[PDB]
């Protein structure tokens, strides 16, 4: 237990709030849909992947494009230039050593030039008016795992591969709060595996009974269910190997008994 | 931007160039800083990502303020609040009197304030150093400079090595930890609280075997006992002379028993021992603590 973890929880729940796209924009973007939201998101895991990114460079290039689109119409053809320099800006805040803007590039096939990522960089930044140090689902569960009784690495595994599949969804996961999804992921997980509930010593942290992640717990069981036949499968490709300890090919619980 | 008059150059620290200077319309005196984005190449250098969006979120007394960000697509500039001088000319200022306890107290006392507020807020600082502590004319001092900062997590994470100014760098970097944390951040003010007493750096190191050996000097060469794990790091070497840890009543004499109390917690070699932020702020060197205005 860290000096400040305290601290930096609490500041975070109230960063959280700050930090939230507009629930229903997807509404009136008049081209995009969340399908294709669904692509663009499931290409960004697949882009981690092949350049060792960490999982919450991912975490944050989503946030980042849920507010950009929150307040920009954008074309589907945009669409991925948007991503693109998301990443490309998650990257430069979270890694030691960001990928260079000629490698993103090179991974749209070439479809954007680098002028146009540079472009789209400096846009991004505008709209969210450099406020970039955004809490993740991944944050949050990293926090969690320390309430653990002992370690469980089969829990922590399955929680990111869950907290990761919520990415994929803006309907629903748009409507929760980050610290609510990791609650979700992290009770889920635990059931999962080792028959556990949400701790007693996390419901005095967080302030979140198993009646308030509930709502969240109901959606994620269902994407948990459905996995498997979902159009993107990046993810569970992912969570398939041994570094994750092929936690993707686990059963899903049929029943939570809520 | 053209409101802005530039008045000189004050000062040029990891990135950009920065200048006194004032709002023709409203008068007000501010520090602008310049970062050249020479389009073809790579972008908004991350250096900069990262300084503006914690600042964004940085704000406390004890931490220079980001009134704006005005963003060109020549070049980016930042706006904070004007602060007259840095802790090294003032340090310069007083070689012969000294700073006065008092005033050393209270800078201490304030430094950690503003550390502490970092440090709470997941932001490690990762250059402290005299020249990037600002004061003004009020016994105000405050942490600038967020070019070298990142976001911490819970728990950390291997960040990067190439870290902190050479006199002021945390021994577990330079012996090569995979992990560093908060307390990289409290060794550097440890050895700025003993040149403010002293008036000469404590560590002035110029290559970092020059740098270990030196606080191996002061300190005594660190064993299994004092830090478990030092001989297994990757950078410690058996070789390594064995010098015995010198009296602190010699290291820094004009310190009483609370203030080499409180400089041997925040020199621990061991992060795990190393004091925090906070829990320095609760150390009786601080009980008779005031805001003295300096002579300038
Ligand atoms: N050289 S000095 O007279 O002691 C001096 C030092 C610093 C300043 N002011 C200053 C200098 C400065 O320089 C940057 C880059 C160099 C390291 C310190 C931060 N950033 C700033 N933000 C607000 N005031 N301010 C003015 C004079």
């Amino acid at each position: 237990v860290p000096d400040y973890h305290e601290d930096i929880h609490t500041y975070l729940r109230e960063m959280e709030v700050k930090c939230k796209p507009k629930v229903g924009y997807m509404k009136k973007q008049p081209d995009i849909t969340n399908s294709m939201r669904a692509i663009l998101v499931d290409w960004l895991v697949e882009v981690g992947e092949e350049y060792k990114l960490q999982n919450e460079t991912l975490h944050l290039a989503v946030n980042y494009i849920d507010r950009f689109l929150s307040s920009m119409s954008v074309l589907r053809g945009k669409l991925q230039l948007v991503g693109t320099a998301a990443m490309l800006l998650a990257s430069k805040f979270e890694e030691i050593y960001p990928p260079e803007v000629a490698e993103f590039v090179y991974i749209t096939d070439d479809t954007y030039t680098k002028k146009q990522v540079l472009r789209m960089e400096h846009l991004v930044l505008k709209v969210l008016t450099f406020d970039l140090a955004a809490p993740t689902v991944n944050q949050f569960l990293t926090q969690y795992f320390l309430h653990q009784q002992p370690a469980n690495c089969k829990v922590e595994s399955l929680a990111m591969f869950l907290g990761e599949l919520s990415l994929i969804d803006a309907d629903p996961y748009l409507k929760y709060l980050p610290s609510v999804i990791a609650g979700a992921a992290f009770h889920l997980a635990l059931y999962t595996v080792t028959g556990q509930s949400w701790p007693e010593s996390l419901i005095r942290k967080t302030g979140y009974t198993l009646e308030s992640l509930k709502p969240c717990l109901m959606d994620l069981h269902q994407t948990y269910l459905k996995a498997p036949q979902h159009a993107q499968q990046s993810i569970r490709e992912k969570y398939k190997n041994s570094k994750y300890h092929g936690v993707s090919l686990l059963n899903p619980p049929e029943t939570l008994n809520l | 931007m053209e409101n802005f008059q530039k008045v000189e150059k004050i000062g040029e620290g990891t990135y950009g160039v920065v200048y006194k200077a004032r709002n023709k319309l409203t008068g007000e005196v501010v520090a602008l800083k310049k970062i050249r984005l020479d389009t073809e190449t790579e972008g908004v250098p991350s250096t900069a990502i990262r300084e503006i969006s914690l600042l964004k979120e940085l704000n406390h007394p004890n931490i220079v303020k980001l009134l704006d960000v005005i963003h060109t697509e020549n070049k980016l500039y930042l706006v904070f609040e004007f602060l007259h001088q840095d802790l090294k000319k003032f340090m310069d200022a007083s070689a012969l009197t000294g700073i006065p306890l008092p005033l050393i107290k209270s800078y201490l006392f304030q430094l950690l304030q503003g550390l502490a507020f970092c440090h709470s807020h997941r932001v490690l600082h990762r250059d402290l150093k005299p020249q990037n502590l600002l004061i003004n004319t009020e016994g105000a001092i405050k942490l600038a400079d967020f070019g070298l900062a990142r976001a911490f997590g819970v728990p950390v994470r291997t960040y990067t090595h190439e870290v902190v100014t050479l006199w002021y760098r945390a021994p577990e970097i330079l012996l090569g930890c995979k992990y560093y944390s908060t307390a990289v951040d409290i060794w550097s003010l440890g050895c700025i609280f003993a040149e403010m007493v002293t008036r000469r750096a404590l560590f002035p190191g110029d290559s970092e075997i020059d740098q270990l050996f030196r606080i191996f000097r002061t300190l005594g060469t660190p064993d299994e006992v004092v830090w478990p794990g030092v001989t297994s790091m990757p950078d410690y070497k058996p070789s390594f002379p064995k010098w015995a840890r010198q009296d602190f009543s010699k290291v820094v004499p004009p310190l009483d028993e609370d203030g080499r109390s409180l400089l041997s917690q925040m020199l621990h070699y061991d992060p795990n021992k190393r004091i925090s932020a906070k829990a320095a702020l609760a150390h009786p060197f601080f009980q008779d603590v005031t805001k003295p205005v300096p002579h300038l």
